[PDB]
């Protein structure tokens, strides 16, 4: 259980697992939706779907190869999967169809067919997926007029004016050897992957990606998208949090685990050791909530999201939740900290030790692109067990107590009160 | 037009928000208003209560 | 419990009212009854002889005492009336009890 | 008020003891006959005050057939009392019928409230 | 729910003072009703403190008011506040009524 | 193990507010000096 | 700066500091106004006339 | 208040008449421009008071698309007025857009209330 990195001008990372039955090989780039502008937003989402189109997936299926891809704000992925004794064929396909030749993929017929499907994907998302479009709107009001505001799928208006030239320009600027990591997970040995690469030569482009003029900045604000015909209210609320490669990275994750997640219709979720639940269940002000701590290269967010059918008691839900947050500065106990320690270990122990090599490749490539190295799971546990009550109170006194907030909501949100009555609940006035 | 485009707020925004300072000036004024009105409340109550003390003619015959 | 506590307040304000009115007759039980009760507050530590002289308006039960006791005696009845409204609001929540000490929601009369 | 858990702890100690039971039980029987709630057609558990959450819980868990009879005994007693009469002596509750039909539902709801409350204020070791 | 919404007495304060929905566009002419409530408190309090020193007999009346001015501690403050407080109470009421006449507040449903 | 809690106000509830109680036990020491200074009543 | 968790945050000593300053403000504010008034009207007061009729 | 049936009866008489229309229409146009409700982004039928049953009926019968726009014009005007500004001159209601979009729904509800109400107080012959 250890990763091995080498460099030849091309970075090559690998987590070998001898007891698996598959192998994944791919390339991860260090540019995401936070590396484009409002005019070409969605060009990366359209690159993913050109990779996964028919005539490229057909050519892989005849050889016994499956394909995958993912777009995020800091990185992109293009992965190939196979049986363990078929990994050299995986690398060849990744060489031919992607890095060297792509005139086949950017044809006039394949481009229009791909654009039609992607527009239908995005239009469907904006009309039916309410919890996820409110979290995207939160990012856009918190980080307005900065690169961390742009949605990852793109916007239906900017996505309509794209041509092949926009794709080719974006490729020449960001798909570069200086901005790339080659990964390998599952039943694959490091030496074999290194040997297979030097037998070929395998370079995409040289480097010099553009530098981004503006840095990400948090701004307290709100955006309300009112729709009285929907049957619920969906709300998300956050403060500024921690970026990746911060000293307070695990302390913010432990603090989110203290308040946790809830489903009203599951019996065992009603019995969790969370003091907020003593307040909501007597009048049943929500159906579910979840606390998050999101982290990027430049900034982060810390907060919660909720959905509810009780549209006359929204102000009691927001009030009781924000008063529990105040206790992290003033009166958090030792039992609440020892519970969140061991449940955080179980959480990220399941994220980093699933059975899917595709998830391993995305995690590995994104971490090595920032830190140059991966922190093992035995090391992360020791940092978590060394946190005390004093560290939590010091973090909360700086990040939560009387600080500005960002809010987004949709649906039946008449009962959501104004900004300054919610902002005033961030301090207790009884301390 | 998309709902992800925030409108223009550049007429009203600050130097840099600088939360160390944005809280400084609002709470000096809220503190001064509470200081003066607590002193004023204390002069009003003592004016009404002292009216119940012995009058000038009662002290002259003291 | 809330209905019982507003009632205890009404009782205190009602002893005060009657006492102030008997003093306004100003006979011989009026003068010496106010003397005995008002001189009790001169025993409070370090602050007592300031409270009696502010209650009297002087150095004894005199004219300033009788004119202030009549103006307060007119007032307190209107404060009792406001406490009687708050007393009734607290009864409307759960209604009245009954001589058996069990619930009355199974048989009610307007 | 006093808990039924504490009432049962003291009572069971008195009853298991031979000398105390021979000394305190006859006093308790004639305290029951002098009270006079059977003469209005009531069992003792009809008299327990019901405006509290532990007692509201016990009444939901009660079977339907026992719950319909309780409502009738309570209506019959109110009507007997506004007329200032007693019931016929052949309609009085007998001793063998004056059973604690609601006590097990009360002790179960009390034990769960204590377990929940201890768990919300625990001192953890390291 | 919150205590301010569950208590019998604070529920009325919350519904009238704290959580009451108001139109976003009301101007400063809608502030006169608040002032008329402070006016009534000024007059009732100042008047009760003067009634402690006033005599209503026709042979004693004029001289009691001059006695409040000269011999009572801060009595000139109580009278002038009280006398000029009634002129201010009437001026705020004429402006309150003229507003309602301009904006049609007399009409149904009010 | 469980610290006994007296219903609402627990033993851990009285120790995380005892410094606050001393500063609200001061908050009326500070109201007292503004309460009566103005008719003679000196502190010691 | 860190004036927050000594000046602004702690409302226990805010309301304390509001009242503690209310008492000090009154004493110095009184002395200052009574000195300005008695000096603006110098030569009219009784304590000065009393000295001139010696 | 005055009925829209009576308002329309007087208006139509003025308008059909040539001499009266040449004499009373210019006064009415400049009464509209001096009022200034277009400068806040409102049509006239936005101003009609709605706290009465004939007017509550007319607003239910209104189509959904015309009803969503009315709500936005009213919110925009409240916000314009608490800031003590006017809207940009390219957002003012023009004359050709200031149409009586709600009048037919009002006249239909009024005519039905009069027919119902005559039928409830009829004098019958024999
Ligand atoms: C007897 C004493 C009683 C005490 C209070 C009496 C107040 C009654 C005055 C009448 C009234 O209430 O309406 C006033 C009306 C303006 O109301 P509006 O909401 O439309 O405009 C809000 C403003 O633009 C923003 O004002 P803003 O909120 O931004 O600043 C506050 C302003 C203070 O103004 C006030 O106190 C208003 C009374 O700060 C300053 O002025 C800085 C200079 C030091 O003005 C008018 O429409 C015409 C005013 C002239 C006619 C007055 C004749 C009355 C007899
Ligand atoms: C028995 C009962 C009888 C009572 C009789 C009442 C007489 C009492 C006299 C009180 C005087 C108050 C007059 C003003 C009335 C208040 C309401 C009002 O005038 O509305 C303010 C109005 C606001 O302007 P807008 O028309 O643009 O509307 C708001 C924007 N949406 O803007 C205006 O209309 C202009 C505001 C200017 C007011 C000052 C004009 C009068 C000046 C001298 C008055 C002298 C009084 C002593
Ligand atoms: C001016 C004085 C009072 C007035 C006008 C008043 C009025 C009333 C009225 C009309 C009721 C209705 C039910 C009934 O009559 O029993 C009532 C009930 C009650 N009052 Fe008073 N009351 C007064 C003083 C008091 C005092 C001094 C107390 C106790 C110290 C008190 C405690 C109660 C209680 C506990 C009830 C409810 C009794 C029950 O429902 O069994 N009241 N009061
Ligand atoms: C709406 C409330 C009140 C109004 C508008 C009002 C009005 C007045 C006015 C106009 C005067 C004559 C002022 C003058 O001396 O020139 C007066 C005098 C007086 N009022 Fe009131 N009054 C009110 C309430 C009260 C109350 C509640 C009391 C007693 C508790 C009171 C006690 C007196 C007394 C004793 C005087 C004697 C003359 C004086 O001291 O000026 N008033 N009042
Ligand atoms: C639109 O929303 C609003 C709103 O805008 C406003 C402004 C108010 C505020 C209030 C009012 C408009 C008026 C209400 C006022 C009253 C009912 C006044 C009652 C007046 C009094 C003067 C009571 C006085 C009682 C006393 C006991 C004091 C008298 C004498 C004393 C203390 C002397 C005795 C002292 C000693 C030491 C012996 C609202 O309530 C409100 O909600 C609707
Ligand atoms: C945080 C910022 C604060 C700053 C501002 C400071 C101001 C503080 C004080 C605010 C004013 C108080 C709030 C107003 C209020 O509660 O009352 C006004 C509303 C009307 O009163 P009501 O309670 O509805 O009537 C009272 C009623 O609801 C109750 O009726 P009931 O009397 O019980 O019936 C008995 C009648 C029976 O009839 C008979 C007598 O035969
Ligand atoms: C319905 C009538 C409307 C007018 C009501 C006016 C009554 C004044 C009450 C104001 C209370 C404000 C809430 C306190 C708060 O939010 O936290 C306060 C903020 O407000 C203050 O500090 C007090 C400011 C003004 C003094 C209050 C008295 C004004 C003079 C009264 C004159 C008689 C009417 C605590 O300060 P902090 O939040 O920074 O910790
Ligand atoms: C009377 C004028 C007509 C208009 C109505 C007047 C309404 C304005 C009243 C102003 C607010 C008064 C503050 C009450 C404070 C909270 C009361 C409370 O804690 O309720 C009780 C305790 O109260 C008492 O023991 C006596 C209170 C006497 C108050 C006399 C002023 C708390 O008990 P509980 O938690 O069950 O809340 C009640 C739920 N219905
Ligand atoms: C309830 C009466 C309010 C009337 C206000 C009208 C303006 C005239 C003020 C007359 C006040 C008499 C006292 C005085 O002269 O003090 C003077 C001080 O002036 C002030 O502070 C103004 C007081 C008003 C501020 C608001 C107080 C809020 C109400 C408190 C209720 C709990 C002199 O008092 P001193 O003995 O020198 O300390």
């Amino acid at each position: 259980a250890e990763v091995t990195q080498l460099s030849n001008g091309i970075v090559v990372a690998t987590e070998h697992n001898p007891s698996a039955h598959t192998a994944s090989v791919g390339v991860v780039f260090g540019s995401g939706a936070a590396n484009e502008n409002p005019y070409n937003n969605g060009v990366s989402n359209l690159w993913k779907n050109i990779f996964l189109s028919k005539e490229n997936s057909a050519v892989a299926a005849k050889e016994g190869l499956a394909l995958s891809s993912n777009i995020s704000r800091d990185f992109q992925s293009y992965i190939v999967s196979s049986l363990p004794g078929s990994t050299d064929k995986s690398l060849d396909f990744l060489n031919q169809s992607f890095i060297q030749q792509k005139a086949n993929l950017l044809s006039s017929s394949n481009f229009e067919a791909t654009k039609k499907s992607v527009l239908k994907q995005v239009q469907d998302f904006e009309e039916n997926d309410h919890p996820n479009r409110v979290l995207e709107h939160l990012h856009s009001t918190a980080f307005q007029n900065t690169p961390l505001s742009l949605p990852t799928r793109g916007t239906l208006e900017s996505l309509e004016n794209l041509v092949v030239a926009d794709l080719e320009s974006f490729a020449n600027n960001h798909f570069l050897n200086s901005n790339a990591v080659v990964v390998g997970t599952g039943n694959i040995k490091h030496e074999d992957l290194v040997n297979s690469i030097e037998s070929k030569n395998l370079s995409l482009q040289t480097g010099t990606k553009p530098v981004l003029k503006k840095k990400a900045a948090f701004l307290g604000s709100e955006v309300r998208l009112r729709d009285d015909t929907l049957p619920k209210a969906w709300i998300s609320l956050a403060v500024e949090g921690e970026p990746v490669n911060s000293p307070n990275y695990f302390v913010a994750k432990l603090a989110a685990q203290i308040f946790g997640s809830y489903n009203a219709f599951e019996p065992a979720s009603r019995l969790q050791g969370i003091k907020l639940l003593d307040n909501i269940q007597e009048y049943q002000l929500c159906d579910n909530f979840n606390h998050f701590s999101l982290s990027y290269k430049d900034s982060g967010l810390w907060g919660f999201s909720t959905a509810t059918r009780n549209v006359t008691m929204i102000d009691d839900l927001i009030h009781f939740t924000l008063k529990q947050w105040n206790r992290l500065t003033i009166s958090v106990t030792d039992t609440e900290v020892e519970r969140a320690k061991s449940l955080l270990k179980l959480q990220l122990g399941q994220l980093y030790e699933s059975g899917n090599p595709v998830n391993d490749a995305n995690l590995l490539g994104a971490e090595v692109l920032i830190k140059g190295s991966k922190l093992s799971l035995g090391e992360a546990f020791k940092k978590i067990d060394a946190i005390t009550v004093k560290d939590v109170k010091a973090w909360a006194g700086k990040r939560l107590w009387d600080q500005d907030i960002a809010i987004a909501g949709t649906g039946q949100i008449e009962g959501l009160l104004d900004y300054m009555r919610i902002r005033s609940d961030m301090s207790m006035m009884r301390w | 037009k998309s709902t992800y485009r925030t409108p223009n707020f550049d007429d009203v925004l600050k130097e840099n928000n600088d939360a160390d300072k944005g809280r400084s000036y609002a709470y000096f004024m809220v503190g001064a208003m509470g200081l003066l009105s607590s002193a004023g409340a204390k002069s009003t109550v003592e004016t009404f209560i002292s009216s119940m003390t012995a009058t000038a003619d009662v002290l002259a015959m003291a | 419990v809330t209905l019982w506590n507003v009632g205890v307040i009404i009782f205190i304000l009602t002893i005060a009212t009657a006492f102030l009115g008997y003093c306004c007759v100003y006979g011989q039980m009026s003068h010496w009854g106010a003397t005995v009760i008002t001189n009790l507050f001169s025993a409070i530590p370090f602050v007592g002889n300031d409270i009696v002289s502010w209650l009297w308006g002087g150095f004894s039960v005199s004219n300033p005492t009788i004119q202030r006791f009549f103006a307060l005696h007119y007032l307190v009845p209107f404060i009792i009336a406001a406490m009687v409204i708050m007393h009734l609001m607290a009864l409307h929540i759960h209604g009245s009890s009954n001589p058996l000490g069990i619930t009355g929601n199974l048989d009610r009369i307007p | 008020p006093q808990s039924f858990t504490s009432i049962a702890r003291i009572g069971d100690y008195i009853l298991k003891s031979p000398v105390l039971s021979k000394l305190c039980v006859p006093v308790a029987n004639q305290f029951i006959n002098l009270a006079g709630y059977k003469k209005l057609g009531l069992k003792f558990d009809d008299l327990i005050a019901e405006e509290n959450p532990i007692m509201q819980t016990a009444l939901r868990r009660l079977p339907e057939d026992e719950s319909y009879a309780r409502a009738y005994r309570i209506i019959r007693a109110h009507q007997t009392e506004l007329t200032h009469h007693l019931l016929p002596r052949n309609e009085w509750i007998k001793a063998q019928e004056d059973v604690p039909y609601l006590l097990p539902y009360i002790l179960e709801a009390e034990a769960a409230a204590k377990e929940k409350d201890e768990l919300d204020n625990i001192e953890v070791s390291k | 729910m919150a205590f301010r919404k569950s208590n019998v007495y604070l529920s009325l304060v919350n519904s009238y003072i704290i959580d009451s929905p108001q139109p976003s566009s009301i101007n400063y002419w809608w502030n006169m009703g608040s002032l008329l409530g402070l006016c009534l408190v000024i007059q009732i309090v100042t008047g009760i403190f003067m009634a402690m020193h006033y005599s209503s007999n026709i042979e004693l009346a004029f001289s009691s008011v001059e006695h409040i001015m000269r011999d009572v501690h801060n009595g000139y403050i109580l009278r002038y506040l009280h006398a000029n407080g009634a002129s201010f109470f009437f001026m705020v009421m004429f402006m309150h009524m003229a507003k309602g006449l301009y904006y049609g507040s007399y009409r149904s449903p009010r | 193990k469980t610290g006994l809690h007296f219903g609402r106000l627990s033993l851990r509830s009285l120790t995380a507010y005892a410094p606050n109680l001393m500063l609200w036990g001061g908050a009326s020491m500070l109201g007292l000096f503004v309460f009566t200074e103005g008719w003679p009543k000196f502190q010691d | 700066s860190s004036l927050y968790k000594t000046f602004f945050k702690r409302n226990a000593v805010f309301v304390g500091t509001i009242f503690a300053g209310a008492f000090v403000f009154q004493t110095v504010f009184d002395t200052a106004i009574t000195s300005w008034y008695e000096n603006h009207n110098k030569g009219k007061l009784w304590k000065d006339v009393k000295a001139r009729i010696a």
